[PDB]
RNA sequence: AAUUUUUAAGGUAUGUAUUUUUUUU
RNA sequence: ACGAAUCUCUUUGCCUUUUGGCUUAGAUCAAGUGUAGUAUCUGUUCUUUUCAGUGUAACAACUGAA
């Protein structure tokens, strides 16, 4: 979903884009790399995987 | 148009009182130091008991005015907004500040 | 296979979509009987969204209607997405308009209540004693923990105004006056 | 009085127990020290103030009003102690100063505020200052 | 080692509830969402000004209209009625009825 | 145990109830061998006894 | 756990379980069971309501009315209707049970069924017109008989009244105060 | 051409009161 | 007319918890039936010409022609 907001200062729209584009690309990048993890057979726990699939 | 800065208000309240002591003043003319210790540098001033008992009721009296007349369009402002649906008094003075920011 | 819609149960999804929000339709159908959430959100998107288009037809939607409809055969989503109309309208007119072409709260609260009466149940109490002569103090709600504070019997933490020059000195003889004065009448009146 | 003892030991347990949490929010802090002036005793209010400038000496509210509650009893030398102190620890600000002066008028001693701008126009305020005095 | 798994349960009594209380707690909410919260007066409450001011509830559980002594069985068929056209004339009648006293 | 699982109860079950296991068939198992997989011979381990049984 | 297990839709069942109200409100009192009871008519299905009446009815005869009806006299008050008639759907059945008493008890239940059979909605009018058969007949030959004019003058009036449970109500109740006035 | 053995914890809450010799009007 | 005080009123301005966080939306789960019968809202039509019959406690209603 887009996230537009009615009458909202721009200034803090900015910054709420570029922080949620920080914490995107954190979880992303985990996601990846716990599921190269999970491929190769490394011991990825439980909840890791039940969580990474949600995220893929 | 406008907003107004916390220095530009501060005076004008300030001239208000200003007007309002000169008053006082006139009506009651209607109707009608420094000493220092040697021992400690403790200074002390001779003070009339009158006009101090007038600042506390002027300050009393000007909380109770301002108290009752925001208590006031407390009143009016919940009686008069019956529109739109509301659960509870909090969701219609919510709703009238989204017409505020209209 | 019905799974009709009566006036109240479209009056009743109006006032829960308000109040629960389009992605919690789980909770909209508690409030609703007979209705599961996947008939829940399918009604709401499909007919009372108010930001939903039933409408009349103009003359230039029937031709926009029969250009996609040809230039995309049948693909009524894709359509509608295209005419911002909700599908199954946008494919209704096509075939009338083909034959056209024809011929925690409420627990803290209750437990507050049940404190507060146990409070005037000692109160009372200690009066009916006191009606007949014999004097008993209130108890002290123990310690939870070693250090715990009793607030009435100190300060608790005193910060001294500061020093200063004007030396007031006299003002709380004035004071201690008024406030021993205080306490002289509660003993008798009573506030 | 017990009617009363542990009516006040009760209030006191509820609020110390929120700012317990809650070092800020002054809006409790005015509360609180103000259920201790309607007590008539002033050395505990005057403590709660004292110990609310501590988290926050910048918010004048705060200020303002332990201005009022010496001011309403006419403690003298205290209100006017503070405001060596008051003055001395946001001398930029407006407010704190017309509340000052305006309470220094209503006191008729002009000697004072005479000396009063002489330090507040010896700190080149700006506009809306100097023309007051 | 089942704690694999994943589910629990809390230690208290003994869960679900019976089918018959459910309906209870959903017919409640039912009509606080369409009463949009009011809180409807009982007639021998003896008189928080109401959204209108005529729907009370009799000593019985119904919903009536003091204007139009009708009797109503939930809020859906109330906000019929106030939507109606009889419950418009009574309001004029007694607008009119007014009109020639005070 | 496929015979009468369906008529259980319907609504009323709690979570645990509903989705977790039953331990009665895993109890069956380690009754029927429990003279092997409880046997004092063992390398290392230590005798209790039970309460008011004299099972070891 | 029996209250619970009424709703079950076989009838042998739904009456073991209220005359077991009864060997239990014998063990160990009927105020304790009776607040489990009262606070179920406030259920919508009409089985519960009518099955926890019933199992009023039970807990009084066994254990004293005296004990049971001042707290159904109360319950009465409650504003909900279904309350109202399952109070006077309990008092019916509570009054073949004990067949004799019932004129200790009359005159106390004159004002309850004083405005049973005042009441607006057709279906009060009714159960109290329903209790009154019971209650007639059984304490005929005692000499209350005032007490009868009185709930007469209350009843001829609903002689008018159509509804096919209404009215067979009605007329049993007139054909049985027919037997404490003569 | 040679493995290797087991104990705790996440499950049965937690909280409050309770045995006291009568503090001087 | 004017310096000017106090109460009442409108507006501008000021404004309240303007939702306690986090993850795989954190996860998952939900409505018995049949026979007889009444109560209660809303919508739609009529207060509009005479007489003759049916009908009603009396109306009403129904039935014909100028
Ligand atoms: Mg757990
Ligand atoms: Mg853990
Ligand atoms: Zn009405």
């Amino acid at each position: 979903i887009p996230w537009d907001v009615p009458g909202m200062p721009a200034p803090i729209k900015k910054i709420i884009e570029r922080y949620i584009k920080s914490k995107a690309d954190a979880w992303v990048s985990a996601a990846h790399y716990n599921r190269e993890r999970i491929k190769r057979g490394a011991h990825v726990e439980k909840t890791m995987v039940k969580k990474n699939l949600g995220r893929l | 148009r406008g907003g107004i800065s916390y220095d530009q208000l501060a005076k004008l309240s300030y001239e208000k009182t200003l007007r309002n002591l000169a008053t006082q003043t006139q009506n009651s003319s209607k109707q009608d130091k420094v000493q220092k210790d040697t021992k400690t540098g403790k200074i002390t001033i001779a003070d009339d008991d009158k006009l101090v008992n007038k600042l506390a009721v002027s300050l009393q009296s000007e909380s109770k005015k301002r108290y009752e007349a925001r208590k006031r369009q407390m009143q009016n402002a919940k009686t008069l907004y019956g529109v739109e649906s509301f659960i509870n008094d909090k969701n219609k003075q919510f709703n009238e500040k989204l017409s505020r920011e209209s | 296979k019905g799974g009709v819609w009566t006036n109240v149960e479209d009056q009743i999804l109006k006032a829960a979509v308000q109040k629960y929000g389009t992605h919690q339709w789980s909770k909209v159908a508690s409030l609703l009987q007979k209705k599961t959430a996947r008939q829940s959100e399918l009604r709401w998107n499909e007919y009372l969204n108010p930001k939903l288009n039933f409408t009349e037809f103009s003359k230039e939607e029937d031709a926009q209607l029969l250009d996609l409809a040809r230039e995309l055969p049948n693909q009524w989503r894709t359509i509608a997405d295209m005419m911002a109309r909700p599908a199954q309208v946008c494919v209704e007119r096509y075939n009338r308009l083909l034959e056209s072409e024809d011929s925690k709260a409420t627990r803290k609260i209750r437990e507050r209540m049940l404190e507060e009466s146990k409070r005037i149940a000692e109160l009372q109490k200690r009066r009916e004693l006191k009606q007949a002569g014999i004097n008993v103090a209130i108890k002290k709600p123990k310690k939870k923990y070693g250090t715990d504070i009793d607030y009435n019997e100190d300060i608790v933490y005193e910060q001294a105004p500061m020093p200063g020059i004007y030396d007031t000195s006299t003002e709380d003889r004035q004071i201690k006056k008024k406030f021993e004065q205080f306490e002289r009448k509660v003993n008798r009146k009573g506030l | 009085l017990e009617e009363l003892r542990e009516y006040q030991r009760r209030k006191r347990t509820e609020y110390e127990g929120y700012l317990k949490r809650n070092r800020l929010d002054m809006g409790q802090w005015i509360r609180y020290a103000q259920f201790e002036i309607e007590q008539h005793d002033m050395r505990r209010a005057r403590s709660i103030f004292e110990r609310a400038l501590l988290v926050d000496s910048s918010f004048i509210p705060l200020w303002i009003r332990y201005i009022d509650a010496e001011l309403k009893v006419k403690c003298i030398n205290h209100a006017r102690n503070l405001m060596n102190r008051a003055i001395s620890t946001l001398p930029r600000v407006d407010k704190l100063w017309y509340k000052y002066l305006i309470v220094e008028e209503s006191l008729n001693n002009v000697e004072i505020v005479r000396s009063l701008y002489t330090k507040w126009c010896s700190l080149e305020p700006g506009v809306n200052a100097w023309n007051s005095f | 080692m089942n704690y694999l798994e994943g589910v629990g349960s809390k230690k208290g009594g003994g869960g679900i509830a019976s089918e018959s209380q459910f309906n209870l707690q959903r017919r409640k909410e039912v009509e606080s969402l369409l009463s949009k919260g009011e809180n409807v007066p009982y007639t021998f409450q003896d008189e928080q000004v109401r959204s209108n001011p005529y729907i009370y509830k009799n000593h019985s559980g119904k919903l009536v209209c003091k204007l139009c002594n009708t009797m109503h069985m939930s809020w859906s068929s109330v906000e019929r009625h106030l939507g109606g056209k009889k419950h418009g004339l009574n309001v004029l009648r007694r607008g009119i009825s007014i009109e020639k006293s005070s | 145990a496929s015979g009468f699982e369906d008529s259980m109860q319907f609504k009323k079950l709690t979570h645990a109830q509903r989705t977790g296991l039953s331990q009665i068939p895993n109890r069956r198992f380690t009754l029927w061998w429990s003279p092997t997989i409880n046997r004092a011979n063992v390398y290392v381990g230590f005798l209790v006894q039970l309460d008011l049984t004299g099972i070891f | 756990e029996l209250l619970e297990l009424l709703k079950s839709t076989n009838k042998e069942i739904r009456r073991s379980a209220n005359a077991t109200f009864g060997f239990i409100a014998e063990a160990i009192g009927p105020h304790d069971v009776l607040v489990a009871l009262l606070n179920n008519l406030k259920v919508q299905e009409r089985q519960l309501r009518v099955c926890t009446a019933v199992a009023i009815g039970i807990v009084a005869k066994v254990c004293g009315p005296y004990n049971v009806l001042p707290v159904i006299m109360n319950e009465y008050t409650t504003p909900e209707t279904n309350v109202q008639n399952g109070v006077l759907k309990a008092m019916s059945f509570m009054f073949e049970y004990i067949g004799n008493m019932s004129k200790d008890y009359i005159y106390f239940i004159t004002p309850l069924l004083e405005d049973a059979l005042t009441d607006r909605d057709l279906v009060h009018r009714q159960t109290a017109s329903n209790v009154i058969t019971h209650l007639a007949l059984n304490c005929s030959g005692t000499g209350h008989e005032d007490a009868f004019i009185h709930l007469m003058n209350l009843l001829i009036p609903n002689i008018f009244e159509t509804s096919p449970h209404a009215i067979m109500r009605i007329l049993e109740g007139l054909e049985a105060l027919s037997q404490a006035l003569g």
